[PDB]
RNA sequence: UGUCGGCUCGUCGCAUCCUGGGGCUGAAGAAGGUCCCAAGGGUUGGGCUGUUCGCCCAUUAAAGCGGCACGCGAGCUGGGUUCAGAACGUCGUGAGACAGUUCGGUCUCUAUCCGCCACGGGCGCAGGAGGCUUGAGGGGGGCUCUUCCUAGUACGAGAGGACCGGAAGGGACGCACCUCUGGUUUCCCAGCUGUCCCUCCAGGGGCAUAAGCUGGGUAGCCAUGUGCGGAAGGGAUAACCGCUGAAAGCAUCUAAGCGGGAAGCCCGCCCCAAGAUGAGGCCUCCCACGGCAGCCGGUAAGGACCCGGGAAGACGACCCGGUGGAUGGGCCGGGGGUGUAAGCGCCGCGAGGCGUUGAGCCGACCGGUCCCAAUCGUCCGAGGUCU
RNA sequence: UAGCGAAAUUCCUUGUCGGGUAAGUUCCGACCUGCACGAAAAGCGUAACGACCGGAGCGCUGUCUCGGCGAGGGACCCGG
C-alpha cells in the first residue's frame, strides 16, 4: 500500500449528490386498540402496558 | 493416487525394493496414476547382484495404492502400501515372481502375466 | 420438443446390471396448460404450464382471472415450454420413457459474495515465502499506461450463485407415474426443493 | 455461506456463549419474566424449554441432567417442585418472548421480555 | 410432499433384508460376485470390519484382512445385489464405533485388544436352534 | 516516470510449435523436406543457476517467437543489482578505488476521479396494475491423444505399413452436484490428565485456546469423488482443385456464369439482455371519484411499511409465510452420530468386571403437531394529453 | 623458497576429470595456463565451539501438487 489519497476537493454538487440516500425514514406507529396511542406495531404498548388484548405489563 | 516423488515397493523379484516416480506415463499431462498406470521411476534401493541396480531408470505398473480405488459395482478397494512391478516396453513383467495381491483393475489394462503370477487377485 | 416442470427431491444411487448408477429424483408431473402461445397471436410457439396448486386466498385477482380463462385450478408456479404442443391439456412424467436423453434447467446454490479462488479458481498467492497479506488476492489486473485501463469482462470477485444453469444430456434412468417421479442419471442444479424444468435433449 | 446452520454466535465463543445461556436460565427460572435483547431472548427458548421439560420427566436422570446446567440445587429443586407440575398437560412452548417498545439509549438495542407461560 | 418419504419410495424396490446383523469388530466372509474373463464367479472376503456408515439404504461397511503379508480393506454396500451371503465368523467387542487404530497394532495387540464378544457369541447360539 | 528475475492475472500480434486445409517433392507405403491458408483452442513436470536465456532428465500432438513503461512492486516477493558493516584479488605512498568476487543489510493500515467486478435507490417506458414473454445486441465455449475394426489389405524385394470409412478408451480444461469415495464439522457423543468447586461417597460443573488433550462424527460447505459439455449440422469462404468458356480458330478455373474446399468466419449450443429512451409483444385485473395534458383530496386493481423466516443474502435486493396459518422456536416420530448413562443387583481385599442395556444422551437432516411466537394494523395507490 | 591453488582470490569459466543426482552454472575430491595465492596487512593444518556462510541425506510436514472446511478479532448493518 502507497498511501491512496484524494485527487481533488469535491465539489459541494458532489457530495451532495452521495449523500442523496441519507434521508432518514420516519418510524412506523399505529394506535394501540386500548389507548389508541401511537405505538410501533407488534411491540407492547409503552402507554397502557396491553398487548394481545391483555395486561403483561405495568406502565 | 502416484505422482512425481512417490515412493512404490517393487513386489517383484528383480532385485529392487523401493523406487520412485518421476513421470506418469498416461498423456501429455496427467496429474496422478492409480492402478494399472504405466510410470518411469529411478530404482532407489535394490538388494545386490540383482537384475537391475540403485539408479536405473526403469517402467513400472502400479499393483495396488494406499488411496482407494472405485469400481463400477459401487464398492472400492484400498491396500497399504503402493506398490509397482517392473516391466518392459512390451508390457512384459522383467522379473520371474510376484508377491502380495494385485488388483483386478489389471486384468483389464492388459497385464494378464502379472496377474497370472499373482497369489491373489483382489 | 418435449419439456415440463417439476421440483428436485434428493439425491440418491440404484443399481442397474450390477452397476451403481447415480439419481437425482425430480417430482414433475402433473403440469396443466393454461395459454399457448401461438404465431398468429403472439409471435412464436410454445405452451404455458402451471405447477403446484395454490389456495386461492393466496391468490390476487389478475392471475385468478387468467387461470380462469383457462379454466384451471390456481397454481403457484407457470413457467413456458418454447416449440412445444401437447395434444392434450395436462402434461405427465409420461413424456418421457427410459433411456431417453434430457437437460435440466434450475437455479444453482447461491454462494453470495465470493472470493476469486472460489469463483474462477484462481491460484492465489503463497501461504509463506514472504508472502505479505494476499494469500487469496488475485494479483496484477492490468498492464500499465497502455491500455491504462481494466478489460470488460475481467474475472474479479463478486456474487456466485443464484444462477440460470442448463445441464444437458441425462439419461432418463426411469419413469414412476404413479408418484409423477422422474429418475434422472446424474447431477441437477439447485438444492432439494428448488424448481427446475425438464426437457427433451439438444444433442444428437 | 451459512445454508441450513442453526443457531446464533452472539458474537462470543463456545463456553461464552455456553454461559450466557446458562446464567440467562437461572435468571429466568427464578424471576419468572427477564427483559433481554430480541436475539438473545429468541436464542433462551430452546435451553429453558429442554430444561422445563427433563424438569417434567421428573426423575434422578433428569435432575443431574438440568443440574449440569443450573447448579444451584435449590433451583432445582424449585423447578421440579414448583415450576413442572403447572406444565404437566402442555407439550413445548413453555416459554414466551414479546417486543419491547422503546429501544435502548446506549446503543440502540432492541429489548424484549420473555417469561414463563401460564 | 414429503421428500424422504420419496427417496425411501425410490430406494424400497433395492433394500435387501436377507443378511444377518453384526457389528464393528466381528470377522465376517462376504461372498461377493466378481467378473473377470470370461465368467462370473464368487470371491470370499473375510476379515473385521473396522466401520459401518449409515444412510439408510446408502449404508456401507469396510473390511480388513492381512492377505500375504499386505494389509488390504474392501468397502460394500449394505444392499448391493453382488453380495451373495455374508457369514459371521467371530462376535468382537469394541469399546468404538470406528476402528482405525488396527492399522497400527500388531496381530498380538489386535487380539488383546479386541476380545471375543462372549454376550453376542451366547446369543448366536441361543438362536440357531430351529424346531 | 521504483530499473533485473520471480509469482499472480491476463490480453494482443502472426514471421504457426501443435492441432486443421492445401501445392511441389530427389512424394512407392509409412515417415519427412519445402512453400501456401489458418491466431479457434492448446503448448507438460523436474535437476542446475538470482538469473532472463541456456544446458540436462522424463514425457509430449506440441513443448512457438514476440508486443503490452524489456505487460503487471498504491497486487505480492526482494534472490540479482544499486547506501552505510566486513573481507579477498587487483590498483593507489595514502584517504580510498573496480562491479571484479564474497557474507549481511527497514519495500508506506484508510481509493476522491476514471476503469473493473458485483449490487441497490430514483426516474422514465401517457391511465394505473399482476403475471408471462420476444431477442436487437452481448459474453461463454471452441483442445487433443491412444487403441481397435477396415487390413497386416493398397503399396514394397524385404523390413515396414495407409488413404476413406467405423467403434472404444484416455489427458488436461469447463459447468454443476453431494448418491458413493474422501475431508471439515467450536460442543453432537465418548474417553483421559492436573487442579478448584457443588456435597462427603457417588455423580457432576469450570479452567488448562480464541474446542485442555485424545477417539469419532450429522446437515452444510467441499475435491481427491460423481454427472455433463467441446459437438452434430447448416451457410458463406481462405490457400488450393475443378466445370463450362471467350478475348486470342489453339489454350486458359474467369473476362459472363457454375461447382468442390479448413480446428478458421456466420448461424447452431449455454448464459445476460427492451435504459433496445427504437424503452417491444401477449394473458388478465381495476375504472369514466369529488372540489378548483395542472392542482388538492378520498378510493379501485394492487403495492409498500411491520412481523415469522429462507441452501437468498455484506446492507439493501430476492423468495416464502403472517392464526383463512406449519414460517421460525418448542414438543413428538424417523434418520443419524456417539457406543452399553445414572441407579440398583451380583463377583472381586482392590483397580475393576458382569447384568439391567445397542443403554443413555443427542445441532443443522425428512416429517408430524397450534404448545409458544408471526397480535392489532397503517401509509401509498388510476379519473387516462393532442393530430 | 616451503606450503597452497578455478580458491571468501580464476577474466576466458558452467576450464577439464572424478564423486553425488533420473538430470547438479551450486557442493565435495582432483589436475595447475595462479588474468591477478604465498609465508606475522603471516603461510598451511587443527579437536572443541558458532542464532555466521555453503552442499547432501533420514525423519516429518498445507512449503507444494491444490486447494477445502472450521474457530475467533476486524471488515458488513444499527445506535454513540
Ligand atoms: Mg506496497
Ligand atoms: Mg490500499
Ligand atoms: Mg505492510
Ligand atoms: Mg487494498
Ligand atoms: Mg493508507
Ligand atoms: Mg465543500
Ligand atoms: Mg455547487
Ligand atoms: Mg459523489
Ligand atoms: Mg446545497
Ligand atoms: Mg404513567
Ligand atoms: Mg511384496
Ligand atoms: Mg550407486
Ligand atoms: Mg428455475
Ligand atoms: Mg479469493
Ligand atoms: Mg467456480
Ligand atoms: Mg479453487
Ligand atoms: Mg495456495
Ligand atoms: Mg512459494
Ligand atoms: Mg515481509
Ligand atoms: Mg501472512
Ligand atoms: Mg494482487
Ligand atoms: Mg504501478
Ligand atoms: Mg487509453
Ligand atoms: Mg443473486
Ligand atoms: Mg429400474
Ligand atoms: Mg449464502
Ligand atoms: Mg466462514
Ligand atoms: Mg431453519
Ligand atoms: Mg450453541
Ligand atoms: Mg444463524
Ligand atoms: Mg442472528
Ligand atoms: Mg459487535
Ligand atoms: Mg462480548
Ligand atoms: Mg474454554
Ligand atoms: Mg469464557
Ligand atoms: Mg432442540
Ligand atoms: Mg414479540
Ligand atoms: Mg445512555
Ligand atoms: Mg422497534
Ligand atoms: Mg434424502
Ligand atoms: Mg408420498
Ligand atoms: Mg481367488
Ligand atoms: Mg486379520
Ligand atoms: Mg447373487
Ligand atoms: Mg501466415
Ligand atoms: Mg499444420
Ligand atoms: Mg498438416
Ligand atoms: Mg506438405
Ligand atoms: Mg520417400
Ligand atoms: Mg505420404
Ligand atoms: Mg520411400
Ligand atoms: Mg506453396
Ligand atoms: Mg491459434
Ligand atoms: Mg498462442
Ligand atoms: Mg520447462
Ligand atoms: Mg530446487
Ligand atoms: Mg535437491
Ligand atoms: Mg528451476
Ligand atoms: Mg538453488
Ligand atoms: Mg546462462
Ligand atoms: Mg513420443
Ligand atoms: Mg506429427
Ligand atoms: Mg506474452
Ligand atoms: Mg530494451
Ligand atoms: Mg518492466
Ligand atoms: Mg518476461
Ligand atoms: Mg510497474
Ligand atoms: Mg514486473
Ligand atoms: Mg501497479
Ligand atoms: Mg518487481
Ligand atoms: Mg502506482
Ligand atoms: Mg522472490
Ligand atoms: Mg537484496
Ligand atoms: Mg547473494
Ligand atoms: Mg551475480
Ligand atoms: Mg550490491
Ligand atoms: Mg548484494
Ligand atoms: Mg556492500
Ligand atoms: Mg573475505
Ligand atoms: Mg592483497
Ligand atoms: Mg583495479
Ligand atoms: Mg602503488
Ligand atoms: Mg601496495
Ligand atoms: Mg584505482
Ligand atoms: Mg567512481
Ligand atoms: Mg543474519
Ligand atoms: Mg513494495
Ligand atoms: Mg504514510
Ligand atoms: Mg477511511
Ligand atoms: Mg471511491
Ligand atoms: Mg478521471
Ligand atoms: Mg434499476
Ligand atoms: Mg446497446
Ligand atoms: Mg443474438
Ligand atoms: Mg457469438
Ligand atoms: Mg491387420
Ligand atoms: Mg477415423
Ligand atoms: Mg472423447
Ligand atoms: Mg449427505
Ligand atoms: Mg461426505
Ligand atoms: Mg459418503
Ligand atoms: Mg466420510
Ligand atoms: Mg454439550
Ligand atoms: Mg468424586
Ligand atoms: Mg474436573
Ligand atoms: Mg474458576
Ligand atoms: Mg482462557
Ligand atoms: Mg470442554
Ligand atoms: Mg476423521
Ligand atoms: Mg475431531
Ligand atoms: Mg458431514
Ligand atoms: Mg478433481
Ligand atoms: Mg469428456
Ligand atoms: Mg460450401
Ligand atoms: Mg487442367
Ligand atoms: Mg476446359
Ligand atoms: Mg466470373
Ligand atoms: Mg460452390
Ligand atoms: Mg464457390
Ligand atoms: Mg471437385
Ligand atoms: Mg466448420
Ligand atoms: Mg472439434
Ligand atoms: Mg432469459
Ligand atoms: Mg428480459
Ligand atoms: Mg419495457
Ligand atoms: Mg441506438
Ligand atoms: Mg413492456
Ligand atoms: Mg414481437
Ligand atoms: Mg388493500
Ligand atoms: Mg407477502
Ligand atoms: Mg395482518
Ligand atoms: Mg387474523
Ligand atoms: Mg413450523
Ligand atoms: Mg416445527
Ligand atoms: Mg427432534
Ligand atoms: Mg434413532
Ligand atoms: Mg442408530
Ligand atoms: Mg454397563
Ligand atoms: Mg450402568
Ligand atoms: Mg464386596
Ligand atoms: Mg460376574
Ligand atoms: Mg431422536
Ligand atoms: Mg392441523
Ligand atoms: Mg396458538
Ligand atoms: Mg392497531
Ligand atoms: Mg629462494
Ligand atoms: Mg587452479
Ligand atoms: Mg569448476
Ligand atoms: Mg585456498
Ligand atoms: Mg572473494
Ligand atoms: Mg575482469
Ligand atoms: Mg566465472
Ligand atoms: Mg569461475
Ligand atoms: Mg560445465
Ligand atoms: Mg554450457
Ligand atoms: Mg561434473
Ligand atoms: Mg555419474
Ligand atoms: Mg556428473
Ligand atoms: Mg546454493
Ligand atoms: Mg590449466
Ligand atoms: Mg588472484
Ligand atoms: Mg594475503
Ligand atoms: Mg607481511
Ligand atoms: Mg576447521
Ligand atoms: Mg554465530
Ligand atoms: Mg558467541
Ligand atoms: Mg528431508
Ligand atoms: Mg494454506
Ligand atoms: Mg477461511
Ligand atoms: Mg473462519
Ligand atoms: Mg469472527
Ligand atoms: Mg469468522
Ligand atoms: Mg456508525
Ligand atoms: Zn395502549
Amino acid at each position: 500500500a502507497k498511501h491512496p489519497v484524494p485527487k481533488k476537493k469535491t465539489s459541494k454538487a458532489r457530495r451532495d449528490a452521495r449523500r442523496s440516500h441519507h434521508a432518514l425514514t420516519p418510524p412506523i406507529l399505529v394506535p394501540c386498540p386500548e389507548c389508541k396511542a401511537m405505538k410501533p406495531p407488534h411491540t407492547v404498548c409503552p402507554e397502557c402496558g396491553y398487548y394481545a388484548g391483555r395486561k403483561v405489563l405495568e406502565v | 493416487m502416484i505422482q512425481p516423488q512417490t515412493y512404490l515397493e517393487v513386489a517383484d523379484n528383480t532385485g529392487a525394493r523401493k523406487i520412485m516416480c518421476i513421470r506418469v506415463l498416461k498423456g501429455s499431462n496427467a496429474k496422478y496414476a492409480t492402478v494399472g498406470d504405466v510410470i518411469v521411476a529411478s530404482v532407489k534401493e535394490a538388494i545386490p547382484r540383482g537384475a537391475v541396480k540403485e539408479g536405473d531408470v526403469v517402467k513400472a505398473v502400479v499393483v495396488r495404492t494406499k488411496k482407494e480405488v472405485k469400481r463400477p459395482d459401487g464398492s472400492a478397494i484400498r491396500f497399504d502400501d503402493n506398490a509397482a512391478v517392473i516391466i518392459n516396453n512390451q508390457l512384459e513383467p522383467r522379473g520371474t515372481r510376484v508377491f502380495g495381491p494385485v488388483a483386478r483393475e489389471l486384468r483389464e489394462k492388459g497385464f494378464m502375466k502379472i496377474v497370472s503370477l499373482a497369489p491373489e487377485v483382489l | 420438443m418435449k419439456g415440463i416442470l417439476g421440483v428436485k427431491v434428493g439425491m440418491t444411487r440404484i443399481f442397474r446390471d450390477d452397476r451403481a448408477v447415480p439419481v437425482t429424483v425430480i417430482l414433475a408431473g402433473p403440469c396443466p396448460v393454461v395459454q399457448r402461445r401461438t404465431p398468429e397471436k403472439d409471435g412464436y410457439t410454445a405452451v404455458q404450464l402451471g405447477f403446484l396448486p395454490q389456495n386461492p386466498k393466496r391468490v390476487n385477482r389478475p392471475l385468478k382471472g387468467h387461470f380462469a380463462k383457462a379454466g384451471v385450478e390456481p397454481v403457484r408456479i407457470l413457467r413456458e415450454i418454447r416449440d412445444f404442443n401437447p395434444e392434450g391439456d395436462t402434461v405427465t412424467v409420461e413424456i418421457f420413457k427410459p433411456g431417453e436423453r434430457v437437460d435440466v434447467t434450475g437455479t444453482s446454490k447461491g454462494r453470495g459474495f465470493a472470493g476469486v479462488m472460489k469463483r474462477w479458481n484462481f491460484a492465489g498467492g503463497p501461504d509463506s515465502h514472504g508472502a505479505h497479506k494476499i494469500h487469496r488476492h488475485p494479483g496484477s489486473i492490468g498492464n500499465r499506461k497502455t491500455p491504462g485501463r481494466v478489460y470488460k469482462g475481467k474475472k474479479m470477485a463478486g456474487h456466485y450463485g443464484a444462477e440460470r444453469v442448463t445441464v444437458m444430456n441425462l439419461e432418463v434412468v426411469d419413469v414412476i407415474p404413479e408418484e409423477n417421479l422422474l429418475l434422472v442419471k446424474g447431477a441437477v442444479p439447485g438444492p432439494n426443493g428448488g424448481l427446475v424444468i425438464v426437457r427433451e435433449t439438444k444433442k444428437a | 455461506m451459512r445454508h441450513l446452520k442453526s443457531g446464533r454466535k452472539l458474537n462470543r465463543h463456545s463456553s461464552h456463549r455456553l454461559a450466557l445461556y446458562r446464567n440467562q436460565a437461572k435468571s429466568l427460572l427464578t424471576h419468572g419474566r427477564i427483559t433481554t435483547t430480541v436475539p438473545k431472548a429468541k436464542e433462551l427458548r430452546g435451553f429453558v424449554d429442554h430444561l422445563i421439560h427433563l424438569a417434567k420427566r421428573g426423575d434422578l436422570h433428569a435432575r443431574r441432567l438440568v443440574l449440569r446446567d443450573l447448579q444451584d440445587v435449590k433451583l432445582v429443586r424449585k423447578l421440579f417442585d414448583e415450576i413442572a407440575p403447572r406444565y404437566r398437560d402442555r407439550q413445548g412452548g413453555y416459554t414466551r418472548v414479546l417486543k419491547l417498545a422503546e429501544r435502548r439509549r446506549g446503543d440502540g438495542a432492541p429489548l424484549a421480555l420473555v417469561e414463563l407461560v401460564e | 410432499m414429503n421428500r424422504g418419504a420419496l427417496i425411501k419410495l425410490v430406494e424400497s424396490r433395492y433394500v435387501r433384508t436377507d443378511l444377518p446383523e453384526f457389528r464393528p469388530g466381528d470377522t465376517v466372509r462376504v461372498s461377493y460376485k466378481v467378473k473377470e474373463g470370461n465368467r462370473t464367479r464368487i470371491q470370499d472376503f473375510e476379515g473385521i470390519v473396522i466401520r459401518i456408515r449409515r444412510n439408510g439404504f446408502n449404508t456401507t461397511f469396510t473390511v480388513r484382512k492381512v492377505s500375504y503379508g499386505v494389509g488390504v480393506e474392501r468397502i460394500f454396500p449394505l444392499h448391493s445385489p453382488l453380495i451373495q451371503k455374508i457369514d459371521i465368523v467371530q462376535r468382537g467387542r469394541a469399546r468404538r464405533a470406528k476402528l482405525y487404530f488396527i492399522r497400527n497394532l500388531s496381530d498380538r495387540e489386535i487380539r488383546r485388544k479386541l476380545r471375543a464378544d462372549r454376550k453376542r457369541i451366547d446369543k448366536d447360539r441361543a438362536a440357531e436352534r430351529a424346531a
